């Protein structure tokens, strides 16, 4: 059952501003509401997060000045305003909820424009392995990703034209429903996702992500494919 | 009600309330809601159960909602433990 509904897909002219709505089925006051953008065939880019209780907004330095994130705790709706649009900004704009990984996501809003700092390193960029065989993806953070004694490292699966799916959070913890064959290990800076027995369902892009301190940067993604 | 079987997750960065307390906002990830949240504070030695939990009998109403738990941590290092077992979430907290 889905808790986030986003506004309709907008088409805008270059230099215009766009405002995307995001209506939640739960009380947004006690939550960390984030916005994530995804350009066609590029990876996930975290934009920022708002604490609707105190309206505290933290953004990604890339977008700083161009984005304005708001929230109405009465209507449990979060908003995102992006100004001075370039063709560059043509992307799908996801609305998400959570801290230890984004467990909840919106359907996405396609915006079409026409006329401390950390480095997250995912390896490889893509890989093929045979059915039933063991597959491993790694993520290396430039700084520490622990907080409160736990590693705030998360893993996401994303099949095409679909919002991502939180698989692993808090480095090792498996999200509800996720198959046993998925697993997360690691500590400090080096973490790994592992699929003990590759199933055809698993063919997807995988993203790792930090969330201890902002920015809540994503890895560049790892396209997992089948051999033969 | 009864103690909650499953795991928990932290939804927001712990805030100091400065009546002397600290609030932890947690989400229930397992099953058996509504239920009681198994929470206890631990010492610098990470074994004996110090401090006190302000919120009287915290309740996890469902798997989507956030339970707000106020508590009185001892100055300096303390370990807040939510849930049971090895998937008990453990938060190393520091009080200034």
């Amino acid at each position: 059952q889905v808790q986030l509904v986003q506004s309709g897909a907008e088409v805008k002219k270059p230099g215009a501003s766009v405002k995307v709505s995001c209506k939640a089925g739960f009380n947004i006051k006690d939550v960390y509401m984030s916005w994530v953008r995804q350009a066609p065939e590029q990876g996930l880019e975290w934009m920022g997060r708002i604490d609707p209780e105190n309206g505290d907004t933290k953004y990604d330095p890339k977008l700083q000045g161009r984005v304005t994130m708001t929230a109405d705790t009465s209507t449990n709706t979060a908003y995102m305003e992006l100004r001075s649009l370039r063709s560059d900004d043509t992307a799908v704009y996801y609305c998400a909820r959570g801290w230890e990984g984004f467990a909840y996501w919106g359907q996405g809003t396609l915006v079409t424009v026409s006329s401390s700092d950390i480095v997250m390193t995912q390896s490889p960029a893509s890989l093929a392995v045979s059915l039933g065989q063991r597959a491993t993806i790694s993520c290396r953070a430039s700084e520490n990703v622990d907080k409160y004694g736990n590693s705030f490292m998360h893993w996401y699966q994303q099949k095409p034209g679909q919002p991502p799916k939180l698989l692993i959070y808090r480095a090792s913890e498996l999200q509800w429903g996720v198959p046993d064959r998925f697993s997360g290990s690691g500590s400090g800076t080096d973490f790994t996702l592992t699929i003990s027995s590759l199933q055809a369902e698993d063919v997807a892009v995988y993203y790792c992500q930090r969330s201890n301190e902002v920015p809540w940067t994503f890895g560049q993604g790892t396209k997992l494919e089948i051999k033969r | 009600y009864t103690m909650c079987s499953g795991k928990f997750s932290i939804d927001k960065e712990m805030a100091e309330t400065q009546h002397g307390t600290t609030v932890v906002k947690v989400k229930y990830e397992g099953a058996g809601a509504p239920c009681k949240v198994p929470i206890e504070i631990r010492d610098v030695n990470k074994e004996k159960v110090v401090g006190r939990i302000i919120s009287s009998t915290p309740l996890a109403e469902n798997t989507n909602s956030v339970t707000n738990i106020e508590l009185e941590p001892p100055f300096g290092d303390s370990y807040i433990v939510i849930g049971v077992g090895n998937s008990a979430l453990t938060l190393h907290w520091f009080r200034k």
